[PDB]
């Protein structure tokens, strides 16, 4: 539990996410429950590319 | 919203490109979580969803026509457009632009419409290189009961054609069929009328086919051959 | 996604909304309200009043 | 069966004194629905409060309600009656305020016309109420200086 | 991808009847389905945009139910402005599919079609193309089937067909089936028969003719 969240940078982006926070250990892949051509796939990497 | 004004060319030649425009009035465009789709309907058959453009950007089209369909969105111009390259005679159909809102959050001031509640007036796009003259051929009846006779208007383009019987005299019993677009890109329909068996060879029967684009009024007689 | 018996399945870089960027960093956080009032039986009564 | 909010306003003072919880509730269940902001959370964010001062104006009305509650709870507090709805005090009843007997008051009068008859001396009674406690403060003061 | 099916293809009901339409999906859509009404010629008006959620401007006599792969539109009391063709559509991801459709007209007494056959005119035979005409007149309901037999061989893929709408005076339909073959395919065959299967008939009816007689 926290009184305030961590420091979130409001990075304006469209195709690739920039200057965010990285998931530890393996990368993470996020879709909704249905997963069938309708959502938008969210990807969080463990290693940042430059 | 309620005013989805469509515009464009209802006349496209083969192997060309069909561009269409759909303008929105009520500024629901700028609202997020809105999907604006292009849909065509072939006559007699069902309706086919062509493509959709999202609130962020056009994601997907239909897989059959995926490489030949491009939907654009001019934000500030208040409109969104559809482009279809390599126009064939099979793409001759009625086109609509429809709106629908899906919310992953369900978090708004009011309730939205998941379905297509906003529709255009519809553009009828036809594809053929040029306009032809209507070929009229008679159809002869020789039976005890009330016989029948009619005319066949073939290889004409485009629509419409005015088919009257006895220059407007014969009315009751006449049935005029919708046209049938052949694979050659030309139209073909038939118009018939039921007459008693006793009047065969007694009453003259002439069908008047006035084609407005070609300005060709063809009058043909039908008699037992 | 396309029911082609696992033949088709193509991933393109969408240009998704900016809210998805916020979801990418708010995935771990959640807002709740405290309801601190609980009533339970312990077989004790305030016989005396006042 | 319970007459409802302010139902016993025309009843005898004893009957209303039986349903004072009913009048007590409208202090909280008007303000539970507004602080909820559950039906307000999603409708156009926070009911568009930008360029809408009615929104702030509305908010100021909500403030006045909780402010009035705090006035009554403060008065119950400084009279040593915070936890109870009915408390007895040490202040004797000066007869100049009202000459009516107990039966005529509790079985013949309503709280409205009573509050109207005594609105003249309310401040004096409150002064004795703020003062009388002060003798309890002083007894505790004797226990403090040993 | 996902395909949809409607039952029945053609339906003819009376005013005030509780009518149901079945829409079957190939895959589970998770309550994601829309029902639409279309009077012929106009844009399809929206009816129900969820499983059970009704849209506004829509009377209370409509309802939709179902889950998984089966869904049902229902009308408790029919009306006059309820004719036309009805469709179902799923919005479960890309692409979007539509049902075949349910032609719903007003009920009538079953009448048998007056079937006639017409041979290609001699002028058309000069044009290098031959179209034989088969006519159905004054039949009900809309659902019927036509079949062509050239030299007693069933023909498909070259058999056009058109249909007029429900007429005004008698509320019956008319179907003109046009079989189109080249000039070469008309000479080698001397037998041409058109078979029609209809409900108001106690047996399938066939009308035929020959070449050069
Ligand atoms: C608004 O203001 C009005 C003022 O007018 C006020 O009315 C007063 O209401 C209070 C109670 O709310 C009354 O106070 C108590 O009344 C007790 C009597 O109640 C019974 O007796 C009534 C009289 O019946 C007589 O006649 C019948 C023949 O018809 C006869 O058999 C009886 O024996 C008796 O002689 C009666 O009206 C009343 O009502 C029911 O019954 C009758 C039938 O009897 C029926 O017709 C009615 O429709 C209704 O069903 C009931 O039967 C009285 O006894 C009591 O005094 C002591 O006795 C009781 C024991 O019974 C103790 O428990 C109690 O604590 C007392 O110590 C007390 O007086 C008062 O009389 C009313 N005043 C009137 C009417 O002028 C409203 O309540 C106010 N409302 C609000 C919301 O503020
Ligand atoms: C975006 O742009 C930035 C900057 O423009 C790039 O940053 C580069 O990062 C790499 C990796 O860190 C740098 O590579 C360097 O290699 C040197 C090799 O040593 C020789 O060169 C240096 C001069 O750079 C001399 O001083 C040295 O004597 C040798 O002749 C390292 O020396 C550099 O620092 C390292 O020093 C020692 C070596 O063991 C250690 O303390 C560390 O390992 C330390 O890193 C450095 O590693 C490169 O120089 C950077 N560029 C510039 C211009 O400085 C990004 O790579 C670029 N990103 C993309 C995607 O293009
Ligand atoms: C992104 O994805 C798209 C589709 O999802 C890809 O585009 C497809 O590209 C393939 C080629 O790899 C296309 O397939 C080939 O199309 C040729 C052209 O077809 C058109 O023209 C002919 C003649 O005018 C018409 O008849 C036809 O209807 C089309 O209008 C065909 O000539 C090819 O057929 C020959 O090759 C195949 C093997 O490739 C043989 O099996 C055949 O028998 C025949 O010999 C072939 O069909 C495909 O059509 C394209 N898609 C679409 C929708 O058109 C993109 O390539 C891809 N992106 C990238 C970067 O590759
Ligand atoms: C994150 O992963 C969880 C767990 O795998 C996903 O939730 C699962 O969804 C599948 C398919 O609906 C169910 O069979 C599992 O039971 C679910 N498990 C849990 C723990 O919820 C969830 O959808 C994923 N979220 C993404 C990919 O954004
Ligand atoms: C999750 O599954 C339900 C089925 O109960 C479905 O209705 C819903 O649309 C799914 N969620 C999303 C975000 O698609
Ligand atoms: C009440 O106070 C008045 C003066 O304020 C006094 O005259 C009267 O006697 C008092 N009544 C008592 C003490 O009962």
């Amino acid at each position: 539990t926290v009184q305030c969240t961590h420091g979130i940078k409001p990075v304006v982006s469209t195709q690739l996410l920039l200057n965010g926070s990285l998931a530890e250990e393996e990368v993470i892949i996020r879709s909704e429950n249905i997963t069938n051509n309708a959502k938008n796939i969210l990807v969080q990497l463990n290693t940042p590319v430059q | 919203q309620v005013q989805l004004q469509e515009s464009g060319p209802g006349r496209v030649k083969p192997s060309e490109t069909l561009s269409l425009t759909c303008a929105v009035s009520d500024d629901s465009f700028g609202s997020s979580y809105f999907y604006w789709s292009w849909i065509r309907q072939a006559p007699g058959k069902g309706l086919e969803w062509i493509g959709y453009i999202a609130y962020s950007g056009g994601v997907r089209y239909n897989p059959s026509l995926s490489s030949r369909v491009t939907i654009s969105r001019n934000i500030h111009e208040r409109q969104f457009y559809l482009r279809l390259t390599s126009m064939t005679a099979a793409d001759t159909a009625v086109y609509y632009c429809a709106r629908h809102c899906e919310d992953d959050y369900g978090y708004y001031s009011a309730a939205q419409s998941y379905g297509l509640d906003s529709w255009g007036q519809g553009i009828a796009v036809t594809v053929s290189p040029s306009t032809k003259g209507p070929s009229v051929f008679p159809l002869a009846p020789t039976s005890g009961g009330t016989a029948a006779l009619g005319c066949l208007v073939k290889d004409y383009f485009p629509e419409p054609v005015t088919v009257s019987w006895n220059s407007g005299a014969l009315t009751s019993g006449v049935h005029t069929f919708p046209a049938v677009l052949q694979s050659s890109g030309l139209y073909s329909l038939s118009s018939v009328v039921t007459v008693p068996s006793s009047s065969l060879g007694t009453q003259t029967y002439i069908c008047n086919v006035n084609h407005k684009p070609s300005n060709t009024k063809v009058d043909k007689r039908v008699e037992p051959k | 996604g396309g029911s082609t018996n696992s033949t088709t399945e193509t991933f393109r870089p969408g240009g998704g909304d900016m809210r998805d960027n916020w979801r990418s960093e708010l995935y771990k956080y959640k807002v709740v309200k405290i309801e601190p009032l609980g009533v339970a039986p312990t077989r004790c009564k305030r016989r005396v009043v006042g | 069966v319970f007459l409802g909010f302010l139902g016993a306003a025309g009843s005898t003072m004893g009957a209303a004194s039986m349903t004072l919880t009913v009048q007590a509730r409208n202090l909280l269940s008007g303000i539970v629905q507004q602080q909820s902001n559950l039906l307000r959370a999603p409708e156009c964010q926070q009911h568009l409060l930008k360029d809408t001062h009615w929104g702030i104006k509305q908010l100021q009305a909500r403030v006045l309600a909780v402010e009035h509650y705090l006035r009554d709870q403060q008065l119950l507090g400084i009279w040593g009656c915070s936890g109870k709805l009915i408390c007895c005090t040490n202040v004797p009843w000066n007869s100049s305020w009202s000459n009516r007997n107990l039966s005529e008051i509790w079985d013949n009068m309503t709280w409205l016309q009573w509050d109207k008859e005594i609105s003249n001396y309310t401040q004096i009674i409150y002064g004795l109420l703020e003062e009388s406690q002060n003798q309890q403060e002083k007894n505790e003061q004797d226990l403090l200086a040993l | 991808d996902i395909q949809m099916t409607q039952s029945p293809s053609s339906l003819s009901a009376s005013v005030g009847d509780r009518v149901t339409i079945t829409c079957r999906t190939s895959e589970n859509v998770n309550n994601c389905l829309n029902w639409y009404q279309q009077k012929p010629g106009k844009a399809p008006k929206l009816l129900i945009y969820r499983t059970s959620t009704l849209q506004r401007g829509v009377p209370s006599r409509f309802s939709g139910t179902g889950s998984g792969t089966d869904y049902t539109l229902t009308i408790s009391s029919l009306q006059s402005e309820d004719f036309g063709t009805y469709y179902c559509q799923h919005y479960y991801g890309t692409p979007l599919t539509f049902g075949g459709g349910t032609m719903v007209d007003i009920k009538r007494t079953v009448a048998a079609p007056s079937v006639f056959i017409f041979p290609p005119s001699d002028e058309q035979l000069k044009s290098g193309t031959a179209s034989v005409v088969c006519l159905l007149n004054n039949f009900y309901p809309r659902e019927a089937k036509v079949q062509w037999k050239v030299d007693n061989a069933l023909q498909s893929g070259n058999s056009q067909e058109s249909v007029t709408e429900q007429d005004s005076k008698d509320s019956t339909y008319s179907l003109s089936s046009t079989l189109t073959l080249s000039k070469a395919d008309y000479e080698k065959h001397k037998v041409y028969a058109c078979e029609v299967t209809h409900q108001g008939l106690s047996s399938p009816v066939t009308k035929s003719f020959n070449r050069g007689e």
